[PDB]
């Protein structure tokens, strides 16, 4: 039984920086790609990025310059920072546990455990 | 250079100058001693995998016995001792045979001939592998037959060689001359 | 980079009908796709992975198939709770991409 | 003494003419003096033994193969290296901070020795970006990127070294694309070496020290010069 | 380590356990086969240049035959097989002889003795060079003479060894005892 | 059986007294039983053979000498290295951009291997400015400056390596200035190694793999340390 | 001929029964023909010889031990290295300016060769700060800091190399603190290697070339990788 | 690889194919010559320290004689020649014996057996050291005894080998057949 | 048959940059030292410099700071640049093919094929 | 640096006489000198190289000699077309030098 | 007989630099630690520092920042420089020869040959 | 860092009496201590080194003893010339420290 608990303020104004954290309780922290995904209103799922227990990361190109993902293996958490948020960054944000199998064909990958999701809106009000 | 490690004294009365593989050294764990004749070949051969393994196991035994062993390995010790124990070019020979599709020794399994009555054994030879399985016995039965012939011929020649270290050739010459003298003398009477 | 185009944009089907959803990759896949179901008010749920393997708690009516560039998700006899938005997702090394999604409604 | 030994070995010496002549002459001289599951050569049974290499664990590394993708070199009964052929990379940077690792001196020295031997045994390694590493906290993680004639490639040299190091059970993952001369090609994109704790992984091949010991002589034999004063 | 490469099966029925150098391996294009006796020395000697060259040529043949050859050389292959094929200290021995002004082997040319009737041959020995030219025969004729001597003695000794692997020593003892008994008995009658 | 073998070798074994005694006794016993271009040892002709090393071309490099100044190590039937002892330098800078060459990975890997073996075999090389190189476009051009006891000089070490690498043919260019111990001196100011295409250059000595094979064991045997962590 | 030879060893061959039978039968046949300070085996004296290794000085280094603290390796009749185990360090900086020493080329090439062989033979050396040097003016001064399981330490590796290099007379200074496996511990904080002039220092052990010759094969056998392209 | 250095021609007429250690080479400066029999073992043994030292001393002599010697040593020469002269794994064997507390050879002192009348000597063996002193003779007297045994047996066996290179086995067969024919014929008369 | 075609403006004002080029038609480009020589009025021959196919160069020390010689092996051409030309640089400029033999004594070197030559004058008019 | 002085500066010789020109090097030469002939209105022409070897198209009357520091060019019987200015030239590694020149005139 | 001859001005003003030199006459220069010690008025001995023939130095930490010790092996001398001297640096200054024995236990060290000493007073008068 | 404390600060003794001085180190010494005697108007004089060995010219009445942290200097029968200030001195690697000193007066 695995839970991912997400924390972080969702009420932001433009040009600020979104800080989200996800804490994992259940099973190992290594061997997984801890992943950030978002769904903007009226849009589909969008991969923000991922990080493993060695702090190696992968980012969506369209956000690379603004996105930073980090980990804390001491308390099994991982964090997302999005700098200079504009109205295009309003979305629901999910953390997820990803597993990749590349030892034999067919290789596969999936996100099997998801966090609840945090709504994030940026506005002037 | 060339391997130099000498095997420790045997743990078997049946093989005073041989070597015994103990219960732990073997998979189907029962003691197996090999005689001085087979073991002495390990002193001079350069392409017998079994002899290199004997030296490896004996070094392991002596290292544990005479050094303050610990769970933390001194990889330095084996790194410096390896070429005194084995011929890395024998490993290379088997590697080259493997990459060329020739049956090769992976050092796990060995066959030998055992005399059903006397109990004397030949020096174990590696059971070759190919395409992921051990060779069937019919594929190398010629080698086994050659080993049996060698066992017989070597036993006879060894009898001769020990006879020649005890009986001087001059004594044989004297016996021949005396017999010839007697045969010459008896002709005169008749 | 490999992108995923899903077919069709939306599906209108009755309960008990057979649902077939397609995902086409711009090139031969680095790894077999996986399929998620998403409803409003909750996180996406992993349905299928390796293009044909059911995840934990997924009813046997969910099946998958495909290879190369063509993959498909099948619901043999779709239940009323199977109406949601379905996504195909692919991962090449350190790059994860999602299909645009297919809406399955009554 | 020798008479009894000859009497025992009678069945194998009839065919010789000299022995028959000697026997006949001995019999004649004596008479005249009185007047005045696999059996070879009928007597040799074919027997076998298999060495338990595990007993060498305290003094030398032992390598074995679990399956196509997973292989191990164990050092003692507590630690070792897991070598995985895989399409899933775990390092996505171009660093290999060996000097900092040495300065910090937190790793297991035997494991660092084995890593050094492996890397120094690769022939013609000339693409430093193909090797990435992580040593923080004394761990050992090394990732060889095998992506791309196949003979003059990092993948081939790395795979030749891997084949020797995990000798026995390596072949099942290897030579899927049969190459020219001794060159090796596989479908895997990465070779990953990470430390691990001891466990009995040797499902496919028996543990053996042969590969490591053989590789010791290969060290530095085929390294390129990268500066004039080594 | 020590060389371990085993020579492939011979190309000549005249030498079942020997080795044949094909017309391509020789400067004058024609076949030359060597017997089991000369070739078996290569299995144990450490200072015979011709044996190292036989191993090199055999490895070249087997590599071409068993591997997918190409015009692009895999220098790695020979780089790792060399010490399984030859003794690099023999190259060193000849290098040291060269720098000291002693005649040395440059591995091109060899001489052997060939019986005019039986066709048995000695193991070829390197024809030494000094000051840019091959030694004149008269300068090493002593060596040649020694070889001829060996060719006789070994041959004779060979006959004994095979005889000692077929005729038990106990049988010879029994024959001697029977002859002695007959000689003792015939004395009483006279 | 053995009777005929004794019969053929009658001339040799006459001189022994024991054989004469045996022959005489056998004759007496039989009689009494009836009553009641270069030849050695007479039979050994001295014959010769010369090995065609060219047939090894597909699996190992072959070195040969054309004349005093020009020497070659050919790799296969397509490529090789020309080694020239010369007064005329072709590089007039102090660079040897080996790291850049490796990064670009355009050279012939076998040729780079041979260059590496040569340089690693030099004893006591300690003047990096004495070595200049050009590798642009995958070419191989290496230039050793031999200009200046002669034993502790770059010239001597380079020449010792050259003498071994092109063994059997090198001596004509060498030992002109006789030196102490095994040290070599020549009148040439430069040793140049450049890649070249295959041609039959072996006018002065036969092609031979011996020099290269011998040099393989010399690698790193006499290099100096240039930092504490190699 | 052989009759006299047999007559020589009569006391050693009587015990055999076959010899007694042969002698008795020969005597009977002859009669019937006439009718018509340490001593082994009583004959072998045990004798000794001791080699004068000093006569090798012109072609190979000779190591010897003066006392617990002072040991020497001599090159010829004029120069050598003094190796001292000591608590008194003479260098108090972290530099070892090897590249500058090479560029200046003032040191004795044989001595630098020995220093290189020693350092390259150390197993698992991974603390560059532990080694300090001074090469100004062509002198050779090398200081290894031995201060701190004893197996995975610089002190152990340095001491193993020292024990082999000064083999014979090393043991007196060594293994005071007994260690696991082959590991060495002493009470000395520094190993110092400085050039020196020739003198007969060999009070505790005879000069010998064995240690150095043995170490030649140890070079680079257990070095760590510090970079990917070496 | 394997050692290859051949010993130079002996300076002793008593041992034409042997080797003589001059007074310089020995601590008690005086000549000691060893015969061809003991010296020939150095050609093939891999674990005899005295043979490696013989090759070292011979190489020193030849290098001084044939090269332009000087006070400044050529480090490179011995560095490239050592493995053609000695087996570095023998040094390793003694090193491993030392660290394991086993008696070991430090290459200074050697013992051999000298025949009091004939002057025939065995191949010198290293006098082992342990705990800072040489072994007392009584601690390895068994070894000495074995050597004495070999000195006899080998000598006797040598007589046979030389005999088998001169007397054809066919001649012995003919002599046996003729003696048998005579013994058969003499029975008919009586 | 080898020609060395020569090109470049010969009319210059002081402090400009003389830029001459020489294209070789015939035989190989490697193994030669492509050379620039000049003859000032009422003066002997003066070696300006040389370059080979590896771009190694040699320059007259009295002109080193101001002289650059380059090659283009694509069209077998080599170029001379002289910066800050003064009245002392008025001369006839020749490109030539040099060959150096250093494989046996006596070593030798010569310039066997010469270009036509370019008159270069610098003045205020 | 090896420099060359030519001797003499000018010679006045009738056709059919013997012309001798000397070139002296400041030290022992690195390579044997070359000799060039040059007339106004054209490029210099290689006459002799290696101090004694005639170039292509050079008449046999042109000869050379010398070694060490002393070199000489000889015209046995000089034709009217041989009157020009003559240069010696030397090359050390990557450094070419010319003699100051000698003028032959009728 | 070993003598340590001291030289250097002893009259100083605050913020100046004290420069003392000591020349050794007798026995070798190597194998010793040439040492500077001082005694302030109404105070005990204080180790300033030491240097050997390899120019390796050791300094008192309370003076390290301002103290420099150097050697000249050509004339067997060693020198002390003390920068920015204040009234606390008025003292008698001694150079000495130190010898350390660390080859066997018990290790020992001593200063056996001492210079005469130089009085150094710093003030505004 | 190893520091030295001497005991006592001042000793008042008559000629012919036995003088005992102690030096205590804050930890086990790296090196056995040295003892110096110092009078006004001249340099200190080395008395004892290695905690028990007399220097040259030092009368036999000067003795020393000690180990670990405790060391002592002894004057069996003190002459009037022995009244001075006495210092113990220690050295660890490249660090020399002095004791604060003891005044031996009448
Ligand atoms: C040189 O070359 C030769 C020839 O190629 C090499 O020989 C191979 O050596 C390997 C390694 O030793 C051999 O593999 C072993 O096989 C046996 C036998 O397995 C068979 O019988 C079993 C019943 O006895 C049966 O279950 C097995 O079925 C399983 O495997 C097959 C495929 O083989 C599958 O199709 C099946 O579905 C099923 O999975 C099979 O028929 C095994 O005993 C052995 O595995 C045990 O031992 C290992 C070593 O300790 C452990 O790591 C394993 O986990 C396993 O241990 C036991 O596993 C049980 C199952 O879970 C578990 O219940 C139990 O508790 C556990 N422990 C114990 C103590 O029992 C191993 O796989 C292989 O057969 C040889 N190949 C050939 C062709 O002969 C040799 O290695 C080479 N040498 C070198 C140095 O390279």
């Amino acid at each position: 039984q695995v839970q991912l608990q997400e924390s972080g303020a969702g009420l932001l104004k433009p040009s600020e920086t979104l800080s989200l954290s996800c804490t994992v309780d259940g099973e190992s922290f290594n061997g997984f790609f801890w992943t950030w995904i978002r769904q903007p209103p009226g849009k589909g799922l969008e991969w923000i990025g991922e990080i493993n227990h060695l702090a190696s990361t992968g980012y969506n190109p369209s956000l690379k310059s603004r996105v930073t993902i980090s980990v804390d293996t001491s308390k099994n958490q991982f964090s997302l920072k999005l700098t200079s948020v504009t109205a295009a960054d309003t979305a629901v944000y999910y953390c997820a546990r990803g597993y990749s199998y590349g030892f034999a064909w067919p290789n596969y990958h999936y996100l099997d455990v998801w966090g609840k999701g945090t709504t994030v809106t940026v506005s002037s009000a | 250079g060339t391997f130099t490690w000498t095997l420790s004294d045997s743990e078997g009365k049946d093989t005073p100058g041989g070597y015994c593989l103990t219960r732990w050294m073997l998979i189907e764990a029962e003691l197996k001693c090999f005689g001085n004749t087979a073991v002495a070949k390990c002193n001079e051969k350069h392409d017998e995998e079994f002899c290199d393994m004997l030296r490896l196991f004996d070094f392991n035994k002596q290292a544990i016995q005479r050094l303050k062993a610990e769970a933390q390995m001194s990889i330095q010790l084996i790194n410096k001792a390896v070429n005194a124990l084995i011929n890395d070019q024998l490993i290379m020979k088997n590697h080259l045979r493997d990459i060329m599709g020739i049956p090769y020794c992976n050092y796990s399994k060995y066959w030998y001939l055992n005399h059903t009555t006397t109990g004397r054994t030949s020096l174990p030879k590696c059971w070759l592998v190919s395409n992921g399985s051990y060779l069937n016995e019919t594929h190398f039965s010629d080698d086994i037959e050659q080993q049996a012939d060698n066992m017989i011929t070597e036993m006879l020649q060894k009898e001769y060689m020990e006879r020649q270290g005890k009986t001087p050739l001059g004594l044989v010459d004297l016996f021949v001359f005396s017999t010839s003298f007697y045969l010459i003398s008896i002709f005169l009477h008749l | 980079e490999i992108v995923l185009t899903q077919s069709p944009a939306t599906l209108s089907l009755s309960p008990g009908e057979r649902a077939t959803l397609s995902c086409r990759a711009s090139q031969s896949v680095s790894s077999y796709l996986a399929w998620y179901q998403h409803k409003p008010g909750q996180a996406p749920r992993l349905l299928i992975y390796g293009a044909s393997k059911r995840a934990t708690g997924i009813p046997s009516r969910f099946s998958g198939s495909g290879s190369g560039t063509d993959f498909s998700l099948t619901i043999s006899s779709l239940e009323p709770e199977d109406f949601a938005v379905y996504y195909c997702q692919h991962r090449s090394d350190w790059r994860t991409t999602f299909g645009q999604g297919t809406r399955l409604e009554i | 003494g020798q008479i009894v030994t000859f009497f025992q070995e009678v069945p194998h010496v009839i065919e010789e003419v000299m022995n028959i002549v000697l026997i006949a002459l001995s019999v004649l001289a004596v008479l005249k003096g009185l007047y005045n599951t696999s059996l070879y050569k009928g007597v040799y049974e074919l027997q076998t033994l298999e060495l338990n290499m595990e007993t060498l664990n305290m003094t030398m590394p032992l390598s074995c193969t679990k399956n196509n993708s997973h292989h191990y070199i164990m050092v003692g009964n507590e630690t070792g290296l897991e070598l995985t052929l895989t399409n899933t990379s775990i390092i996505n940077h171009k660093f290999c901070n060996l000097s900092d690792a040495h300065k910090k001196n937190l790793y297991d020295h035997a494991l660092m020795s084995i890593i050094s031997t492996f890397h120094l045994s690769i022939p013609n390694f000339n693409q430093y970006e193909a090797m990435s590493c992580d040593f923080n906290g004394g761990k050992i993680s090394v990732q060889y990127n095998l992506s791309h004639n196949h003979c003059g490639t990092v993948a081939n040299g790395v795979l030749q070294t891997f084949m020797r190091m995990a000798w026995g059970g390596s072949y099942i993952a290897l030579d899927s694309g049969r190459g020219n001369w001794d060159c090796i090609m596989t479908s895997y994109q990465y070779l990953i070496i990470q430390n691990t704790t001891w466990e009995d992984h040797c499902q496919f091949s028996r543990p053996s020290p042969i590969g490591y010991l053989g590789l010791l002589s290969q060290r530095t034999r085929d390294i390129y010069i990268s500066r004039r004063l080594l």
